[PDB]
């Protein structure tokens, strides 16, 4: 019994979090009312990692829904699986955060964070042995970004020996709501550098490019983007939700994937991405899984080097053929894997495939090419900050310019740390 | 697409082999410390054989046989011929040799002087040379070694002398042993000839090394280019002068010695049932006396080639030693055994 | 090729064939190291909580 | 009669232990409920199998075994397995959260909180023994518990049982089945601190077992069950002399006496033959000469290496089945005239031979075919140092960048223990070269 507590914060975090629970509930056979209606005991063997068992054989997600606006959480409560969440785990204010990291982190969010910690504490007290936490949020807004990182800091203070894991959506000018998103994201990245053990970098730029270029969606919506996040989140949590041997808990995953504490920002990938009944062979799954066009961080892996790689194949397939194709990609592109970490590519296989697919593959890379993401955010930050543009939104909440200067320096250090291991 | 690494930059043989592999477009070169290779062109000293054959999904091959140093060292060759029943002390094609340790350090001092007292010219040499002494007195030989392990063997006082010139020579043969322990003898050899007349009464006319004839010999390049005579001319000479062929008078004994030596150490160095495979190119040096008898001088484990034969031989290395294990998309004589 | 020390029983036998003749830290010290590592963990956690308190 | 206590640590140690005791019961005619009809001394006795099994007044034969794991899922398999009736709950010790492939977490952080409990449960088994020989410790090199907690347990056993012998069965890490990048760290850290506390250790490279399962059993992708059934056969061959009548390796002290002249060089190489697939309806039975010759093939060794480029310090042959001394000597004579078997000058060139007439027992429905005769060779070769060289090299690559080191320092381990452990391995690797190379 190695329980995980899930938290979703802000508009993006709750919309992506709700789809995640919708996806894995279907994979585990849980219906919108919390009743199990599956046909395999493999669905329930690790069900308690994400679900609590209540009276009447009901399964309740161990999920806490947080926002400074009621709007999106009303949509969740009215969505498909809205009734499955614990009603007391809805923690919301009324003011909103106006896409303002300072409001989420320092003013509006400080007023609400203690009531979130009460729900976290209540969920943790009913855990046989709590593994840690997973948080879904965006970095470009105010609540998920500012209040989410405030939550992570206060969760670390109360549970210092537990693993903190995040799915963090990076802003992009291609899929942008406001011009201050680079400010909010730069402020959040330093929080994540200090206070998370594992962060899946989900780049809205990559999600948009995949929907437009690959999936041939001329006008991608947020729902289209969230379909890619659902599939990715289900894939990267397969090892936690089903019986296996590799990266079966969050701490063993961090030990395998993080050779240096600050470089814990992962590039996720998924295969297939089809715009549909054709069976996909193991060589095709393996080639697509390593292709840059299947990456969710919009970073060219050939521009950097892989520190560690985790690969998860789902479905009934030849595991011998999987090992052959996995060893083929490494032996035919060994210049992109660091030679000072032997056997840094680990492969896991799960028999149960995602809904609507015979087989799939999920990629988790700790590549030094992720510095391209942080460089991109750093450049957009500096373009405005050199002229102090839009800072009044933040100084009006009590922040000083020096905190922006330090956030800027912090992320340029992070970029330089990736560069020293790429050489 | 096959992968290989290069760990001996000073190898003229395998620098050309590495150049040929890249020219095929189906072989990729990796960094020298990258373990995900199919082929290792390894270093001469302390090749880490213990780390080969442990990469899952990679058939690995190395261009050196582990343990072949027993054949390619002065004192090791003498001990191997004396103590192996396959070769025995009654070996007829190897000169009477003795392993002599310097007094500042088993040993065969009292055995060497026993046969010495019973033509009494010997030669002292070792593997630490470019340091060779040829004397008829045993006192100068034992005193020179005291001044590393050395060996003293009988100096062939009646060598076969080429005419015109009255000059000494030695025959170099290149032998390639593949991963199946097939013994391939390169059809092309070289005679490294002396350019000075042999004087049976100075070491320039007695040592036929290619470097000594180019530094201390004043007749370098006179009779043949670079003091190197190839088999076509040498065979024609044996027909015109001695009324015999190179195959009959010499090459039968050479093939016999190559087989005897390599079959002796086959149980100790074979990679037949091993987790990695080995091949190796050897350099056999032979002496011929006036009776047309062939004598083995030494075996080189990291030999160089003749400039005219680099292209042909290196392509043969790729053909039978490298492509036989890693096929892409005869100049040898197979000594069966 | 000599066989020596042949011992036979109902369930088997044993012998030796020769082919050729020849030619701690105390409990206290362990407890000290275990407690020294625990103290280093406590010091690192105190530094974290001090950092978070700032 | 002198008792032996088996201790299984971590997932590898427990799952291999489960496979071994399964084989022991089949070999001794013990049923899953603990009953042994052939045992006529009800409730007691000092027979050779009593070195591994105690007896209750109800006639149940209970393994002298302790299972320890910092996570309960693997030992819960034993609690609800086929042989659940053998063990009482005091023998199965589980924690809540594991060592996360972190030596320091298993050794320092979690080990400190559970070491006294484990020793207390071991003390309960030792109090049943009238003359305890010592301990057999099964564990992996690469796991956080198998590496970290075992080294702490071995230190405390030397304190609480100073006169007792301790033998290891150690699983050497192989990327084809391994689950952690830091396993070279854990292997070298645990070898350093265990070295002075182990009298004789049998290393088993998962790479060798994996390849033997693929090559000889035609298993395309072997599982842990396939690997552990083969490992338990080798372990059974090694411990059979403690559980059956005989005169060779009759107590744990004799293992060190016969296989370990130099105390630090206490890692004998094991080679086993024959391994025949059960899917073969009929297989030509190999002779004494053929299985004995197979003991000098690297493809049958528990650790892949080349004993031709090393020197022997000792050599035991453990036969099971239709074998008589006459055919052993005839096979050895032929092998000496064909193999490169170099002994060190300060040791006799010989073989201590043990023969048990009962042929190997196989798990019904398993992958191994029944054979009329089998042999396990235990030879102390310097060639096994190749496994140390590979391990130390992977250590050197990661540690030069201090990769993953923060995980160990964060558990209270000092960075100096890394280099201190590595220097010990360098000294160990140098000892092998002085003994085996001229
Ligand atoms: N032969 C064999 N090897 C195993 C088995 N189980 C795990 N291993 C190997 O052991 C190593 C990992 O160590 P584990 O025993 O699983 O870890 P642990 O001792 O439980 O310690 P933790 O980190 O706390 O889980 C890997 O190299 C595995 O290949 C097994 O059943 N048989
Ligand atoms: N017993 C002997 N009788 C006559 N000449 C001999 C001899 N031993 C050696 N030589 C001469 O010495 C020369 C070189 O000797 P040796 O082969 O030991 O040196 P070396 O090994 O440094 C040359 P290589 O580059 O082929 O290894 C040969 O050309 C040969 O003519
Ligand atoms: N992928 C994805 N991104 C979103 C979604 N909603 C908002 N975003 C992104 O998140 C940022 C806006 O933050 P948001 O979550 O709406 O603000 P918050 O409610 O204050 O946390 C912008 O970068 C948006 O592009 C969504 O549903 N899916
Ligand atoms: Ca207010
Ligand atoms: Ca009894
Ligand atoms: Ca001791
Ligand atoms: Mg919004
Ligand atoms: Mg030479
Ligand atoms: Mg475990």
């Amino acid at each position: 019994m190695r329980e995980i507590v899930h938290i979703q914060a802000g508009q993006c975090g709750n919309q992506i979090g709700a789809k995640f629970w919708e996806v894995i509930s279907d994979e585990h056979g849980i219906d919108p009312t919390g009743s199990y209606h599956g046909d395999s005991d493999l669905q329930l063997e690790r069900i308690n990692v994400y679900y609590n068992e209540a009276t009447g054989n009901k399964y309740v997600p161990r999920a806490i829904l947080v926002d400074l606006e009621p709007g999106t959480m009303d949509s969740v409560r009215s969505g498909p699986f809205g009734q499955i969440f614990r009603p007391d785990n809805f923690v919301f204010g009324q003011s909103g955060a106006g896409n303002n990291w300072a409001k989420g982190h320092y003013t509006e969010g400080a007023e609400l964070v203690d009531s979130v910690l009460d729900v976290v504490r209540k969920e943790s007290e009913s855990c046989d042995c709590l593994q840690g936490f997973q948080l879904t949020h965006s970095l470009g807004g105010g609540t998920g970004s500012g209040m989410g990182t405030l939550l992570i800091s206060k969760i670390r203070e109360e549970y210092p020996d537990r693993i903190m894991n995040t799915f963090s959506v990076m802003p992009s000018p291609k899929v942008s709501d406001t011009v201050v998103e680079p400010y909010n994201a730069t402020l959040s990245v330093h929080q994540l550098v200090e206070n998370t053990d594992e962060t899946y970098c989900i780049d809205n730029e990559a999600l948009y490019d995949i929907c437009f270029r690959t999936l041939k969606l001329t006008t991608p919506t947020y729902g289209d983007l969230n379909h890619l996040v659902s599939a990715t989140m289900s894939g990267v949590t397969t090892c936690l939700r089903f019986p296996g041997q590799l990266n079966a808990d969050l701490r063993k995953l961090a030990v395998n994937m993080v050779p240096f504490p600050r470089l814990h920002f992962f590039m996720p990938g998924f295969a297939p991405l089809t715009s549909q009944y054709r069976a996909l062979t193991v060589p095709e799954l393996t080639q697509q899984m390593f292709d840059s066009k299947n990456m969710m961080a919009a970073c060219d892996p050939r521009h950097g080097r892989y520190l560690t790689v985790a690969a998860i194949f789902r479905g009934r397939m030849s595991m011998k053929e999987v090992d052959e194709q996995m060893l083929n990609v490494q032996n035919k592109n060994s210049s992109y894997f660091v030679e000072w970490i032997p056997n840094n590519v680990k492969t896991a296989v799960c028999d149960i495939p995602p809904r609507g697919l015979k087989m799939s593959a999920t990629f988790i890379g700790n590549s030094t090419a992720i510095q391209e993401l942080f460089k991109r955010i750093s450049e957009q930050f500096t373009a405005m900050f050199r002229r102090k543009a839009f800072l009044h939104w933040y100084t009006g909440e009590g922040m000083d310019e020096m905190e922006f200067t330090e956030a800027e320096s912090n992320m340029n250090d992070l970029v330089s740390e990736y560069q020293q291991y790429q050489d | 697409m096959y992968t290989f690494v290069v760990r001996d930059e000073n190898s003229s043989v395998y620098a050309e082999v590495s150049r040929l592999l890249l020219a095929t477009g189906q072989w990729k070169r990796l960094r020298k410390d990258n373990p995900r290779f199919n082929l290792m062109l390894g270093e001469r000293n302390r090749l880490p054989f213990g780390r080969l054959g442990h990469e899952p999904g990679l058939v690995q091959l190395v261009n050196y046989y582990r343990g072949a140093d027993k054949l390619c060292r002065k004192a090791s060759l003498v001990k191997l011929i004396k103590t192996s029943p396959e070769l025995s002390e009654s070996c007829t094609w190897f000169p009477e040799s003795y392993v002599i340790y310097p007094t500042n350090l088993t040993d065969e001092r009292e055995v060497f002087l026993a046969a010495y007292n019973r033509g009494n010219v010997w030669i002292a040499k070792s593997s630490a040379g470019a340091g060779i002494l040829i004397s008829s007195e045993a006192s100068e030989l034992l005193d020179f070694i005291d001044e590393q392990v050395h060996v003293i063997q009988k100096y062939l006082e009646k060598p076969l002398l080429l005419e015109p010139g009255h000059r000494k020579f030695d025959i170099r043969s290149w032998v390639l042993v593949d991963h199946l322990y097939n013994i391939y003898l390169y059809r092309e050899g070289v005679l490294r000839t002396s350019s000075e007349p042999y004087n049976s009464a100075d070491k320039t006319c007695h040592l036929t090394n290619h470097c000594i004839q180019k530094e201390y010999s004043k007749n370098y390049g006179r009779y043949e280019e670079g003091n190197e005579m190839f088999f076509e001319e040498f065979n024609q000479y044996l027909m015109d002068a001695l009324n015999t062929t190179l195959e009959n008078s010499i090459l039968l004994q050479i093939k016999h010695i190559i087989r005897s030596c390599l079959m002796c150490i086959e149980p100790a160095i074979s990679t037949k049932h091993l987790h990695y495979q080995s091949f190796q190119l050897f350099g056999f040096d032979f002496m011929v006396d006036e009776e047309l008898k062939v004598w083995l001088i030494e075996v080189n484990g990291a030999p160089a080639c003749a400039q005219k034969l680099y292209a042909e031989l290196c392509q043969g290395i790729v053909d039978v030693a490298i492509s036989s294990v890693f096929p892409l998309a005869s100049i040898f004589i197979k000594l069966h055994h | 090729m000599e066989v020596i020390e042949l011992n036979k029983c109902t369930s088997g036998q044993s012998f030796e064939v020769i082919l050729k003749p020849p030619s701690d830290p105390s409990l206290e010290e362990i407890q000290k190291k275990l407690e020294a590592a625990e103290e280093r963990r406590k010091y690192q956690e105190a530094e974290l909580l001090k950092h978070l308190a700032e | 009669m002198r008792e032996c206590i088996s201790i299984h640590v971590g997932q590898a140690g427990v799952q291999i232990g489960n496979a071994c005791w399964e084989l022991y019961c089949l070999e001794h005619g013990i049923q899953p409920d603990g009953q042994m009809p052939s045992d006529k001394t009800i409730g007691g006795g000092d027979d050779s199998f009593n070195t591994f099994f105690s007896e209750t007044g109800a006639g149940k034969h209970v393994p002298r075994a302790v299972f320890v794991d910092l996570e309960p899922t693997v030992i819960d398999e034993v609690r609800t397995g086929t042989y659940r009736q053998l063990f009482h709950p005091e023998q199965l010790i589980t924690g809540k959260e594991d060592a996360a492939n972190n030596y320091a977490r298993g050794h320092y952080t979690i080990g400190k909180e559970i070491i006294d409990l484990v020793l207390d449960r071991i003390r309960k088994l030792a109090d049943q023994c009238t003359g305890l020989q010592g301990f057999l410790v099964f564990h992996s090199f690469g796991g956080g518990t198998g590496s970290g907690f075992t080294s702490l347990l071995m230190e405390r056993l030397s304190v609480d049982y100073g006169k007792k012998s301790k033998l290891e069965f150690s699983i050497y890490p192989a990327p084809q089945v391994s689950t952690a990048v830091v396993e070279p760290y854990n292997s070298i850290l645990t070898t350093h601190t265990t070295l002075e506390h182990s009298d004789c250790a049998f290393m088993v490279d998962n790479e060798a077992i994996y390849d033997i399962c693929r090559r000889n059993l035609d298993i395309e992708r072997p599982t842990y069950t396939n690997l552990n059934r083969l490992i338990s056969q080798i372990v059974s061959s090694i411990t059979a002399s403690l559980r059956f009548d005989g005169a060779l390796n009759v107590d744990l002290t004799e293992f060190q006496t016969n296989l370990v002249p130099y105390p630090r060089i206490h890692f004998p190489l094991a080679t086993y033959a024959p391994v025949i697939s059960a899917e073969k309806a009929y297989h030509e039975q190999l002779s004494v000469a053929e299985i004995t010759n197979a003991c000098f093939e690297p493809a049958n060794q528990m650790v892949k290496c080349d004993p031709r480029h090393g020197k022997y310090m000792a050599c035991c042959l453990l036969y099971r089945g239709d074998v008589v001394p006459k055919d052993v000597n005839a096979a050895i004579a032929t092998i000496k005239t064909k193999r490169s078997i170099q002994f060190v000058d300060w040791c006799p060139t010989g073989f201590k031979v043990g023969i048990n007439y009962q042929p190997p027992t196989v798990v019904p429905g398993g992958d191994l075919a029944k054979v009329q005769r089998a042999v396990c060779m235990l030879s102390n070769t310097t060639a096994i140092a190749e496994a140390w060289a590979r391990l130390d090299h992977k250590f050197d690559l990661m540690y030069a960048k201090r990769a993953f080191v923060h995980w160990y320092v964060g558990e209270g381990m000092e960075e100096g223990e890394f280099s201190e452990a590595r220097e010990d391995m360098a000294a160990l690797e140098k000892d092998y070269e002085e003994v085996g190379v001229d």
